[PDB]
RNA sequence: AAGUAACUUAAGGAUAAGAAAUCAACAGAGAUAUUAUGAGUAUUGGUGAGAGAAAAUAAUAAAGGUCUAAUAAGUAUUAU
RNA sequence: AAGUAAUUAAUAUUAGUAAAACAAUAAGUUAUAAAUAAAUAGAAUAAUAUAUAUAUAUAAAAAAAUAUAUAUUU
RNA sequence: AUAAUAAUAAUAUGGUAAUAGAACAUUUAAUGAUAAUAUAUAUUAGUUAUUAAUUAAUAUAUGUAUUAAUUAAAUAGAGAA
């Protein structure tokens, strides 16, 4: 008889293009672990994950005065008996007018929570998977693997845009006017991007200087999982997306058996 | 061979900028005036006939030694026989082991 | 920090899930009453439910 | 893939290439997907309006 | 729409907490649970105040002392080892000593080891590991178990300075180019412990000159 | 042992959506070390001792299923599974019979 | 409670400390300052209320050692 | 106009990992062996306490208390 | 083997100090369409087993919600000093 009849072996690979920055034309198929692009929504993961970030992003500046700081001499304004009225004792007591308040915080206040690092990494590749499965991710690769469709001449193949710099023409340059049809052909103006890269990319954040107010670009090593989930279009370099696979992959020890 | 200048730790420079190996310095404590007067060791003023501490310190040249021996600079430094203090191998063979372990 | 009583901690010992204790009542003026019955009051005890609570209080990195 | 993509002039989400490994199969999703908002713009998906009828 | 909109906790990973002084019919009203006068209701005392009673840290005597010598071991039954060779995971060469560097590399003892391990017997009976052993102390039972599966062991001494370089000597090597070494017994109770066959000490078994030293200085 | 392997590399049967995985099938993860995922946790101050199997993917109900086919001596009302992890429970301690009967396929 | 509040005195952009008559244990480290583990740990208390280190390992840190003394006496030490 | 904050400790639920966990630079912490004031002592010589470890006692047992074992170490 | 709703039989549903469970109003932060044929506030009359939110009319401001909903926090609720 068969012990575990239903039992079988999981995919460990799933397929994510590879394209060039200005054109989001496909270069070639890239293999990506199962656990990076395509894992199990579990919210519970993110959610700690966004409060985690959240609390520490605080900046904790409240800070009424209280009783003590409250700037009042300490002397009795009134007889304790025989003045017919209610015993009151220094004027910074919370009940009076313009008495400190009770309880009072002083800043900085701590706000400051913490998480495993295990779980913080399954929660940030629970971010990418479902940016992924969502068929939001965009991968910008090349120069670094094999090609099967040759690299149009014009694009590039980083997340960065030329020409930037050469702005002794007019008010414009060719930098913006290249990120405005993007934009434009893609259908993603309004829309939120988030535009990972491998090192400083001084073309990009030139070019997307105008919409600061939608348009964000952030480095390997700074990425958080709030960034993420808000972008409703994700732009990654693979080199990039290597690299936070390796930070947050699931650490395997020889675990041999027969 | 001159380009491992840098090479050495700074005690260990400044110690041969100071004294270079080139002059013999005595085993022995003898007169401040005299040229080969060790640093290690405390030397006896001619005129006012009382010992002065040496000019390095126990822990400075411990220091310096130290580094000399990873270094192998060895008989470049001045001798410290005299010193009353062995480092590493020296010390543990030649070990006074103590009256209460024996007996 | 929250500090360790020493008073109860020169005491009272861990012992598995609860305190160990010795027995009051053996230190002077035992003369005249029998042996066998003075047994009982050397050695030590556990911890009684009813306190135990306290002494997690007082000793709480034990 | 690309070419389909290219000549039809639409997009395909990387997670449905992996998942479907047939033609016959590209061609049911990109007809029961693309086309019923392409031909009723009223019938069209809004990310700010995900839960809609 | 973006997912942080629809964030949840995970089901029972939060509850409420009991808001004090907020309403009558909130079920904590105006006491809000101190109850009704006294000391309590308006000031703070001691949990552990058994009022005046002679109090349960001072009826009875203090006991014992705290022996600021003492030498703790960690432990390591025979049992975790037959264990890790049974799930493949000795990598052992031949000819290989199992001392503490390889059992704190290899996962057998995890966690700090400030003193030294001593090994135990409680899977002795189904212990058949051949490999050579080497800890500070090991139980009769498992110097017995251990020769019955044609091994060996010996107990080796190690300060906690000498420990530290025979557990991590690369980190010696790297900061001052050089493993310090060992250091030789100066107590007498560790000189007769490890100078006993009954126990498999080093300087008995492998005769090390510190007993030659003892012996012509005792006899002179 | 790069994270991504060359598109060559890979086989069809690798690629997430084929080989049926999630359709009336299961597989469960060894741990770091290798060994099987089942553990005994006492609840409630100790009085409630539980057995909890982890690292599931796929279909947690059939493998409750096959479970319960091996272990009858077990109740029927003794099993159950959180959804949220993936995680079967069982009321009493019996990680060795769980264990023997996992290790025979898994 | 506390060498805290308060009063008095003196100096600088800072001041104080600083290159062992230091720790440690038969093996060794190598100035000073701040933070974490060590550690509520040894230690101490009308053995009450309570008080409580050091070694060692880490982080900030700067080129971080260097002579300016004729090598230090009513000084160390002892009694109080 | 009134149960707040900081530094700690113990319990309960969930989540991560799991005979390991946090953290990685080392170090540390907890769990993994129970005892004794303490010491160089520490769990089936062949199976369920009638065996074994520690504490009192002994030559060793019995006696009293706690703990350990019936493909997979908790 | 579940969730929602509805049926049949049975048991229970006063409550101070206290314990446990679940919700509503206001404000702040993250995500977050719509728009003068709308939004906010106030009065009156209705609806929902109703500390709340809604329908209509009236009045005033705004080319306009930190709006619905899920989380995280409270200077988060007053006939009682
Ligand atoms: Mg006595
Ligand atoms: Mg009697
Ligand atoms: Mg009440
Ligand atoms: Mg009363
Ligand atoms: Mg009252
Ligand atoms: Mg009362
Ligand atoms: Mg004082
Ligand atoms: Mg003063
Ligand atoms: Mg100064
Ligand atoms: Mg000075
Ligand atoms: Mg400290
Ligand atoms: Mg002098
Ligand atoms: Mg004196
Ligand atoms: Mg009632
Ligand atoms: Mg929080
Ligand atoms: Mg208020
Ligand atoms: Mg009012
Ligand atoms: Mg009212």
């Amino acid at each position: 008889l068969n012990p575990l009849p239903n039992a079988a072996i999981p995919p460990k690979y799933a397929l994510v293009t590879v394209r060039s920055f200005p054109s989001l034309e496909p270069l070639t198929f890239v293999p990506v672990p199962t656990s990076t692009v395509a894992a199990p929504l579990r919210r519970d993961i993110l959610w700690r994950a966004v409060v985690y970030e959240n609390d520490n992003r605080r900046v904790g500046a409240s800070n009424p005065p209280g009783r003590s700081e409250n700037g009042f001499s300490r002397r009795k304004l009134m007889p304790q008996k025989g003045s017919g009225r209610a015993r009151v004792g220094d004027a910074n007591s919370p009940t009076r007018h313009n008495g400190g308040r009770a309880l009072a915080r002083t800043a900085p206040n701590d706000y400051t929570t913490e998480l495993p690092s295990k779980v913080y990494s399954m929660a940030f590749n629970n971010a990418l998977s479902h940016q992924y499965k969502s068929g939001k991710l965009f991968v910008i690769g090349g120069e670094k693997v094999d090609l099967i469709s040759p690299t149009p001449e014009l694009d590039l193949n980083r997340l960065d845009l030329v020409n930037t710099n050469t702005v002794e023409g007019k008010e414009i340059f060719e930098g913006e006017v290249i990120f405005r049809k993007f934009l434009e052909e893609f259908q993603l103006k309004g829309k939120r991007l988030l535009f990972i890269t491998d090192k400083t990319r001084e073309g990009l954040i030139k070019s997307s200087d105008p919409y600061k107010q939608k348009v964000d670009v952030i480095q390997k090593e700074l990425v958080e999982v709030n960034d993420i989930l808000r972008a409703q279009a994700v732009f990654i370099e693979l080199e990039a997306l290597e690299y936070l696979a390796m930070a947050h992959q699931k650490e395997i020890l020889h675990s041999v058996s027969n | 061979y001159k380009q491992y200048f840098d090479s050495l730790p700074l005690k260990l420079k400044s110690f041969f900028q100071r004294y270079p190996p080139s002059i013999k310095y005595s085993p022995v404590s003898t007169s401040t005036k005299a040229i080969n007067a060790n640093p290690f060791l405390p030397n006896k003023h001619p005129v006012t006939q009382r010992f002065h501490d040496p000019k390095y310190s126990l822990r400075r040249m411990s220091d310096v030694y130290k580094l000399a021996l990873r270094y192998g600079v060895e008989e470049f430094l001045p001798p410290i026989e005299n010193t009353k203090k062995l480092f590493f191998e020296e010390k543990y063979n030649k070990k006074t082991l103590m009256k209460g372990v024996l007996l | 920090l929250m500090k360790t009583h020493k008073g109860t901690a020169k005491r009272w010992r861990r012992t598995g899930n609860t305190f160990k204790r010795g027995i009051a009542g053996r230190k002077h003026g035992n003369i005249g009453w029998s042996h066998r019955s003075l047994k009982a009051l050397t050695g030590r005890k556990i911890a009684h439910p009813a306190y135990s609570k306290h002494l997690k209080r007082l000793l709480p990195y034990h | 893939t690309k070419f389909l993509q290219s000549k039809s002039g639409y997009l395909i989400p990387d997670y449905e290439l992996t998942t479907l490994s047939t033609p016959l199969q590209f061609k049911r999703y990109i007809k029961e997907k693309i086309l019923p908002s392409a031909n009723d713009p009223k019938l069209a998906y809004k990310e700010a309006e995900p839960n809609a009828i | 729409v973006s997912i942080l909109g629809q964030l949840k906790p995970s089901d029972g990973s939060t509850k409420s907490f009991k808001r004090l002084g907020r309403g009558p019919s909130s079920g904590l009203g105006k006491t809000s649970g101190r109850g009704q006068k006294g000391q309590k209701a308006r000031g703070k005392v001691k949990s552990w105040f058994e009022g005046g009673q002679t109090p349960i840290y001072k009826l009875f005597p203090k006991i014992g002392f705290t022996n600021v010598g003492a030498k703790p071991l960690k432990e390591l039954n025979l049992k975790r080892i037959q264990w890790f060779h049974d799930k493949n995971r000795l990598h052992l060469q031949p000819g290989e000593v199992l001392d503490m560097n390889k059992m704190r590399k290899l996962g057998l003892v995890t966690g700090p080891i400030k003193y030294g391990v001593k090994i135990l017997a409680s899977g002795k009976f189904h212990y058949n590991l051949p490999i050579a052993l080497e800890a500070s102390r090991a139980s009769a039972k498992a110097i017995a178990a251990i020769e019955k599966a044609g091994g060996k062991f010996t107990a080796r001494y190690y300060t906690p300075l000498g420990l530290r370089a025979h557990l991590n000597p690369q980190w010696f090597l790297e900061k001052r180019g050089r493993v310090p070494l060992q250091a030789r017994p100066t107590k007498r109770r560790d000189i007769d412990f490890y100078s006993k066959e009954e126990k498999r000490g080093y300087l008995v078994m492998e005769k090390d000159k510190l007993l030659q030293d003892i012996k012509e200085a005792q006899n002179k | 042992a790069p994270i991504f392997p060359k598109l060559e590399d890979v086989k069809m049967h690798e690629l997430i959506g084929n080989n049926n995985f999630g359709k009336k099938t299961y597989y469960v993860e060894r741990s770091r070390t290798g060994n099987l995922p089942v553990y005994s946790a006492y609840k409630n101050g100790g009085n409630k001792i539980i057995t909890e199997i982890r690292k599931i993917e796929g279909d947690v109900i059939q493998l409750r299923n096959d479970l319960q086919e091996q272990l009858p001596f077990i109740p029927k009302k003794s099993w159950s599974v959180v959804m949220q992890s993936k995680k079967i429970i069982i009321k009493g301690n019996a990680v060795e019979a769980v264990k023997r009967v996992l290790t025979k396929k898994f």
